[PDB]
């Protein structure tokens, strides 16, 4: 009738232990069918693990996870998290009396973050290749632990940290872009509502 | 020492367009399904206190076993069911006694197709007071078997019969009962 | 407890 | 009336050796009388019977997941089912009620639960042996069985033994 | 596999809309899901056989169709603005619970009230800093994608004329340039990074594309503005030695 799973977004440093909670109302079904189904970026929906049986666990892919009985849960383990993980994972049940009629959890966003071996965090401007006169703020190559706040300006847009990779130098990077059409709008104070690194290179243009 | 066996039968016939749906137990039915109420309708009244089934699933069972069976009359060339003419046998539940009530059972066995009109005579004429029957129960060989019952008070100046039509049957089949 | 049907499967066409 | 039927049968089946220890499943598809395909959990697939069903195991057997559903018919189909009826099923108990009386040309055995029965005729002290006509066993339909073994020959005891009862049933005449 | 089609789809309240879906498992059983804005998914319909065997209390707004165990179509015969979300598609073996539901990749629909709030994105590319590259040897570019509605976009980067995938990081989510309106219009962004050397070849070329999934040439337009059709918006920049 009603499952229950970790609300919203988690954010975890890779080989990092891990537990997502579900748990399930045993009200009208009396023995039910338990999964956990997962989304990757950009892909669709698809099963990570199931139990059927009532005390037996399933383990996929690293995780593990306990049709326990008495707890009335399916809570999801990893013991180490691997940036790869990272994607939607829902619960779910279905009455194992009748049709197949899965029961999904609100889904819970798990968000992998890969260590940054060497810091160098700057803030750049960049131009438009068009016009000249157009330009955003390029917040890069901070620590993993620094968080981008969004701007609480409507006039000022901000998005949220990007985590890239160029796989031929094996090298990974966060970032974030900040821009605005306001006229007192600088690179110098565009991320002034986050605490970021104290040795952040602001060139001087 | 416990040896057991659980069936699930299922059958659908055309052109009648009839399907039925039931759990047997050793020989026994545990439940079936009426197909006209989508209901399940338990062979003892206190099994429904103890177990459940939902009887939706049964409704799709049949509908797959009537798409089926058009598929299956196709491979067939539509070659029909021959006729099996049943086996009817009367009986009573316990001794009799006179004035003592007691139910007459009209056992009708080895017939195919699941279609017989079974009607109790009482003294050559129709009756149709409580009496009660069951589903088509299935069979080793996959033909069927049926019980109808009638309860009655034994008497000297009563006698019954039961009338057994069956498409197999040249002539309408009649069993007899009478007390010595 | 609940009885589990199994279900019925459609033919080969 | 005179339109000929044609019958279409599914039977799934449960086989129990001594409880939910040994079991064995069995998926079949029946047109008419004739088995045309079925799944053995001995075999582990889908196997043609007959020609009949020959399009069907093939197709089957090839579905996504089919293989897997059905080799584990024997612990969420059987075993399940076992389970939910067990306290009315393999569990009932109805102790047979016993008359006896004799006949112009008896002892009636009627209404016990299970079937297994064991009646013998003592006359007396001493088990007779002859003249013994068993009617055999009669199911009544409705969850009970009845049987009629009749002797032909003092004191006489009908002895009944069914699981039903802890010592033999014994009823003199 | 799943198959189903649209992938996005605009329209405005009250026309009809019509979804198809395909699956090559040999399933008996197909579902139609329904992903609202919250991403809670809840079951809509199931068929089992041709023949529906679930329905979920849905609107009769709601008309599925199979005449066929593998195909399973769902039509919306007067979409309402409650209809906007993400539909999902998907197969069983049967109808039995403990099968594994296999979905497909979803139809992606946006009801609106009024088709004049659709608006295609304006795309600019932000060519590297001279700062970055004394510093670190590496060059990041930059794609905006701003003011477009509903946020039906595929974004991508091409090198050379080739698509690329490393050295790449899209936003997840849009932002809205407007977050008190529900209509707002959307902003994406999207960094390309490369070396130095790579950047400061004149020969190199690089390329932002935004797919923009709007209205059809079947729909009508009465506007000055261009009609916001399914189209592509793109802002490329070369190398630059100095
Ligand atoms: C099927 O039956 C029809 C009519 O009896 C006959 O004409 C036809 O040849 C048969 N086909 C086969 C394959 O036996
Ligand atoms: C039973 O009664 C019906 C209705 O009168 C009749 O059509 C049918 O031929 C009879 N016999 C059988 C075997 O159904
Ligand atoms: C029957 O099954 C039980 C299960 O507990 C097992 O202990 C026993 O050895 C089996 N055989 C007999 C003859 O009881
Ligand atoms: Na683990």
């Amino acid at each position: 009738d009603s499952v229950t799973q970790t609300e919203g977004q988690v954010t975890v440093s890779e080989s990092k232990s891990l537990i997502i909670n579900c748990t399930y109302s045993a009200t009208s079904i009396a023995y039910p069918n338990l999964f956990w189904y997962v989304r990757y970026p950009g892909e669709g929906l698809q099963l990570l693990l199931k139990v059927i049986t009532a005390g037996q666990k399933g383990s996929s892919r690293g995780f593990e996870a306990t049709y326990n009985k008495e707890t009335t849960s399916f809570h999801l383990q990893k013991a180490s998290v691997q940036e790869s993980d990272s994607a939607v994972y829902y619960c779910a049940l279905s009455d194992s009396s009748s049709f197949s009629k899965l029961v999904f959890g609100q889904g819970t966003s798990l968000s992998v973050v890969p260590n940054i071996q060497n810091p160098d965090p700057a803030v750049y401007q960049l131009r438009d290749s068009k016009s000249s006169d157009k330009s955003v703020c390029l917040f890069t190559d901070f620590d993993s632990q620094t968080n981008v706040s969004q701007s609480k300006d409507s006039d000022v847009y901000i998005t949220d940290k990007c985590v890239l990779d160029m796989r031929s130098m094996d090298f990974k990077s966060n970032s974030a872009v900040a821009w605005s059409n306001k006229s007192d709008f600088a690179c110098a104070n565009a991320f002034n509502n986050s605490i970021i690194p104290e040795d952040t290179f602001f060139p001087s243009p | 020492k416990e040896e057991h066996v659980i069936i699930q039968a299922e059958f659908y016939l055309n052109p009648d367009q009839s399907g039925e749906f039931m759990f047997d137990f050793d020989g026994d039915e545990i439940f079936h399904v009426d197909m006209a109420k989508k209901e399940t309708v338990w062979r003892l009244e206190e099994f429904g206190r103890f177990a459940s089934f939902e009887a939706q699933g049964a409704l799709a069972n049949i509908a797959v076993d009537k798409a089926n069976l058009e598929i299956m009359t196709k491979r067939s060339n539509y070659t029909p069911i021959t006729n099996v003419p049943p086996e009817v046998t009367v009986l009573t539940n316990s001794p009799v006694e006179l004035r003592e009530p007691n139910v007459l059972i009209c056992f009708i066995d080895k017939f195919t197709p699941p279609v017989v009109n079974v009607t109790w005579l009482r003294n050559g004429k129709p009756v149709t007071t409580g009496v009660s029957e069951t589903v088509f129960l299935p069979r080793e060989d996959h033909l069927f078997r049926k019980f109808h019952y009638l309860p009655f008070l034994p008497s000297t100046e009563d006698v019954y019969d039961c009338r057994v039509e069956h498409w197999g049957l040249d002539e309408p089949l009649l069993k007899h009962w009478e007390f010595d | 407890g609940g009885y589990r049907a199994r279900p019925a499967k459609a033919a080969a066409t | 009336d005179t339109r000929p039927r044609f019958l279409e049968q599914v039977k799934h089946e449960c086989h129990f050796f001594n409880g939910t220890e040994r079991v064995r499943f069995l998926d079949r598809y029946f047109y008419h009388q004739e088995e045309y395909v079925r799944f053995d959990s001995d075999v582990g697939e889908y196997r043609a019977v007959t020609e009949l069903g020959r399009p069907d195991a093939e197709y089957w057997n090839s579905q996504k997941d089919l293989l897997e559903q059905k080799r584990a018919a024997v612990d969420t189909y059987c075993r399940h089912n076992y389970g939910v009826g067990e306290s009315f099923t393999v569990q009932r108990r109805v102790y047979p009620e016993v008359t006896v009386y004799p006949a112009k040309t008896v002892c009636s055995v009627n209404g016990f639960y299970p079937g297994s029965i064991e009646v013998r005729w003592f006359r007396n002290g001493q088990e007779e042996k002859t003249g013994v006509v068993s009617t055999g066993l009669i199911q009544n339909g409705d969850w009970t069985f009845q049987t009629l073994v009749m002797l032909e020959t003092e004191v006489y005891t009908c002895q009944v033994e069914h699981p039903s009862l802890t010592s033999p049933l014994t009823v003199e005449w | 596999a799943v198959f189903q089609t649209p992938n996005y789809h605009v329209t405005q309240v009250g026309n009809e809309v019509s979804f198809n879906c395909k699956q090559t498992l040999g399933h008996d059983t197909m579902y139609w899901y329904k992903q609202d804005s919250k991403k809670l998914l809840k079951i809509m319909f199931s068929y089992n056989n041709k023949q529906l065997i679930v329905n979920e209390t849905v609107p009769r707004r709601f008309s599925p169709q199979s005449s066929d165990k593998a195909h399973l179509n769902l039509r919306i015969k007067s979409v309402e603005p409650e209809d906007s979300a993400v539909y999902l598609c998907a197969s069983s073996l049967d109808w039995a619970s403990q099968n594994t539901l296999y979905f497909g990749a979803g139809t992606r629909l946006s009801v609106l009230e009024d088709l004049n709030k659709v608006f295609p994105p304006e795309v600019a590319v932000f060519e590297p800093s001279e700062a970055e590259i004394s510093h670190t040897q590496k060059a990041t570019l930059v794609c905006l994608a701003t003011g477009f509605f509903p946020d039906h976009v595929e974004l991508s980067w091409w090198v050379n004329g080739k698509e690329v995938h490393s050295g790449v990081c899209t936003d997840p989510q849009p932002l809205k340039e407007q977050p008190a309106l529900n209509d707002s219009r959307y902003a994406l962004s999207s960094r390309l990074r490369v070396s130095a050397t790579f950047w400061q070849n004149p020969r190199n070329h690089f390329r932002c594309q935004v797919q923009f999934y709007g209205l059809s040439e079947n729909d009508e337009w009465t506007q000055d503005r261009a009609k916001p059709v399914t189209q592509i918006v793109s802002a490329e920049a070369w190398g630059r030695a100095d």
